[PDB]
């Protein structure tokens, strides 16, 4: 069932590490991400 | 903790519910504090008096009588808010800056109807109502804001009243705060709110001061080297007092930043403590 | 039960190293607003840029002088109460306590570019009260210092906002509690001048006495502690400052026939001016004389040129029969007389009441 | 939560004791705030200025100086009461209406001595002292009563309409040491509201009269004011002076500005400030005389 897919989708989720450091500066916080991607369709043809 | 829940309407267009998501930390005024309320209370419809839309003089008065609340988070089918009233311990109260001027730490928050330019507001055409949000300015900046706006309108009448204008000026009025100049109302054209909303306010102000430095002149004639004369006094004391409490100044919130940037620009949100 | 406020700033007016824990710290507005307000509120006839001359030299004798104009967030935000107390020490009545604190703050600091800084700040305030730019709208209030961290010429401090004084944990000193400490020069209780009983609850105020004369202006800073009411403090202060009030009323402004309205309105047969001619067709021959009055009032003492004080509520003390203690202890390498206040709840909005009478 | 405990005197009669339990949500004033106090300070005897009962004008000054306190649940021996003026959180605060006029939501509460008919008050014959309670009227009604009292003071040296109903005020000024003081604080306000900019605002009287016609709204503002309606057709107002340095200053600024400060100061120095806000949850929108409402600290 590919002729009815009509822009299927996938997604990714990652995290980022961090290091603690002193100093009178704004303190950091751990970060996470979220990304999404779609598909691309194409045909192949032959004659006889 | 006391909180209000505003029922989101049904059959709302996606463009309207999206823009409502943007206004997270804005202030909403209520007439009677209750747990469940409807949109008609927040909308401008319940705000006008004598049929006609409200006026600046009435805008200031209703801000004292009505209670205020702060939106916390929006839901695709629900809307919540917290009161800043009697004693409720609102945790993590953040507001969004709606004024063009910046705010720094230790500045007390106040409220003001939109005077400088055209007020931004969400407009719901499907239901037919719109919600206007109040302006947020610090304490030490409001007293000169009111004086400059009113003085500007008097200058316009004088130029029209006098046969010749006394034009010659110093340039243009500007408001400076944190080294940033605002420069309100460049041109002379575009009398948008010159006499549309501040119209009746300049009237009561153009009068109360007039009988002021006229009564003392007619009561003690030694200053400059059939008639009641008593009900005019009681009338002056009543008005000059009634014009004073509505043109008041009461701090409503205090910004208190911890681990965040000190200054905030128009559009940013910051944590505030309940005074 | 209490809240804290953090802010980073330059250490040219405040040194969280030497200042004792629990002292008062104030902040300043952007100096760029002073000129925008002075050039529009300066009295007629006076020069409006003497403040600019007095202000430019202040930062010329301060580190990073090329960082004025943008306000990126790295300016001298906060300052200490003892700093202003030492800058204006020549005006307080307690001669020895004033000068002791002055030399102490000079020695404990850099002591190299400190005396010049102080005199610049002195005439800076002097020029501040020269064009009616009174320094009670540019000096805010922070709570007592609680914690600090500094690496070089830049410090991050945190102080209490409002609430009980000994409800926090400084957590690095010997004890975890601190009390309010003030120099003995600024302390001035008014009830013991007004001769009333000192029992019960008492409020705390800061006053800014102003003297306005020709080339001689003065500005002190007093921390008053009185049981008087919120607004009645104004009437109480005038009785003690009755001298300066009258001095200002006569030396504040240094840069005509009446009319019998009620008389000629009580009697008839006066020239009338019915609305029929003010309709607006020939409104000059109708008002040809109708009176003359030859009247004008240009030079007169305004309510702003006769001001002599401005106060503001800061906190209260619920414990009746307060027992404030005064003693001398080392401040850096010198001893200064400090007064110690215990159990004082901070609060109150920053609203200034001006005593112009 | 700060509370003051008033100790009831001993050997009190049961009739007076039951009468004290009725005064459940009334306001009392203290000279000096403390945790423990006596009954003498609450009594009217403590209001005496020289040696006699005080005056209405002297009572207005007495209310500003004294602290404020609200009565709460009274037990047979002790009389508890909470403070108002100082910053203190009080949960569930309620007061009892004493004025003849009704209140509604969003109404600021002021204080004034009994101006109306003979004030109801607990009278203790055994102890020998009498406790009068202050009247709580809204802000709007407050500003009109004072304006008429002061006008009567100038007359020596009164119907009021509210909700379509009229009243009568029996002002009392049997003293004179306080009557002249109200005149002093009055003239000092008009004198500080005169700057070199009144001339411009005084030169606009004719066009105001022109704008008075064909407007239908200014006329109402014109009829209520007598001075401007008389000077507008009796004085010439010489045309105009110049400015000293008009190249950088704004002459009409402080006139509209300095007046703003002296206007807000007037309402409080002449009488009493606003003390409370009424806001009842799950209650009636209006309250009748004698009922109790939950109010919020201002």
């Amino acid at each position: 069932e590919l002729a009815y897919v009509r822009d299927g989708v996938i997604q990714f989720e990652v995290q980022q590490p961090m290091i603690a450091r002193d100093g009178p500066h704004p303190v950091d916080q751990p970060v996470h991400n979220y990304m999404v991607k779609r598909i691309h369709k194409r045909s192949l043809s032959a004659a006889f | 903790p006391f909180e209000i829940e505003v029922l989101l309407p049904g059959e709302l267009s996606p463009a309207e519910t999206s823009a409502l998501q943007k206004c997270e930390g804005k202030i909403i005024t209520f007439s009677t504090l209750r747990h469940r309320a409807s949109l008609v209370d927040i909308a401008l419809s319940s705000y006008y008096i004598n049929g006609a839309p409200p006026d600046t003089l009435s805008l200031l008065e209703a801000y004292r009588m009505r209670f205020a609340a702060v939106i916390t988070r929006v839901i695709p089918g629900k809307l919540l808010a917290h009161a800043i009233g009697v004693g409720t311990p609102t945790p993590g109260l953040f507001i969004q800056n709606t004024s063009p001027v910046d705010l720094c730490n230790g500045d007390y928050i106040c409220l003001l109807p939109p005077v400088f330019g055209s007020a931004d507001s969400i407009r719901l055409d499907s239901v037919g109502l719109e919600i206007v949000f109040p302006l947020t300015i610090p304490q030490t900046l409001m007293r000169e804001i009111i004086a400059k706006v009113v003085a500007r309108a008097v200058e316009r009448t004088a130029a029209g009243a006098q046969i010749l204008p006394h034009e010659v000026l110093r340039g243009a009025d500007v408001i400076c705060y944190n080294g940033r100049r605002y420069e309100l109302e460049t041109n002379l054209q575009h009398r948008d709110g010159s006499d549309a909303a501040i119209r009746t306010l300049v009237l009561n102000l153009m009068f109360s001061i007039n009988e002021g430095c006229l009564l003392l002149l007619a009561l003690i004639p030694t200053l400059l080297v059939r008639f009641p004369i008593y009900e005019t006094i009681s009338s002056w004391i009543s008005t000059s007092s009634r014009l004073g409490d509505t043109l008041g100044t009461r701090a409503i919130l205090r910004v208190c930043v911890f681990d965040g940037p000190s200054t905030v620009h128009p559009g940013d949100r910051t944590a505030v403590i309940q005074v | 039960t209490t809240q804290l406020i953090q802010q980073v700033s330059l250490t040219d007016f405040f040194r969280p190293d030497i200042e004792h824990a629990g002292s008062i710290v104030l902040i300043l507005r952007h100096p760029s607003d002073m000129i925008g307000e002075a050039n529009t509120l300066t009295q007629a006839g006076r020069d409006p840029d003497v403040l600019l001359e007095g202000l430019r030299n202040l930062f010329n004798a301060c580190t990073a002088p090329w960082t004025v104009g943008e306000g990126g967030g790295l300016r001298a935000y906060v300052t200490s109460l003892s700093f202003i107390a030492a800058c204006r020490a020549e005006e307080y009545t307690d001669k020895q306590a004033a000068d002791a604190n002055r030399t102490a703050i000079v020695s404990a600091y850099g002591c190299s570019r400190m005396e010049t800084r102080l005199i610049r700040f002195s005439e800076c305030l002097r020029a501040m009260v020269q064009c009616h730019v009174f320094p009670h709208r540019f000096i805010s209030f922070f709570g007592s210092l609680l914690e600090y961290t500094i690496q070089d010429n830049l410090c991050n401090i945190t102080a209490v906002a409002k609430g009980p004084q000994e409800a926090a944990r400084t957590d690095k000193t010997s004890t975890r509690r601190v009390t309010a400490n003030i120099p003995a020069c600024v302390f001035w209780d008014v009830d013991k001048d007004l001769h009333l009983s000192a029992d019960g609850l008492k409020h705390v105020f800061l006053v800014f006495v102003y003297t306005q004369r020709r080339q001689r202006e003065g500005v002190r800073l007093h921390l008053a502690l009185s049981q008087l009411n919120e607004q009645c403090f104004g009437r109480g202060i005038g009785f003690l400052l009755g001298r300066i009030r009258a001095e200002n009323a006569a030396w504040g402004t240094e840069g005509t026939r009446a009319l019998p309205l009620v008389q000629l309105s009580n009697d008839p047969t006066s020239p009338r001016c019915s609305i029929g001619e003010i309709t607006g067709v020939n409104w000059n021959l109708a008002r040809q004389r109708l009176y003359q009055w030859t009247g004008d009032f240009r030079g007169l003492p305004t309510q702003l040129s006769c001001m002599y004080a401005a106060y503001t509520l800061i906190g209260t003390i619920p414990s009746e029969s307060v027992r404030y203690t005064r003693r001398m202890e080392r401040f850096g390498g010198y001893n200064v007389p400090t007064i110690w206040l215990e159990g004082v709840v901070w609060g109150g909005t920053n609203t200034w009441n001006e005593c112009y009478y």
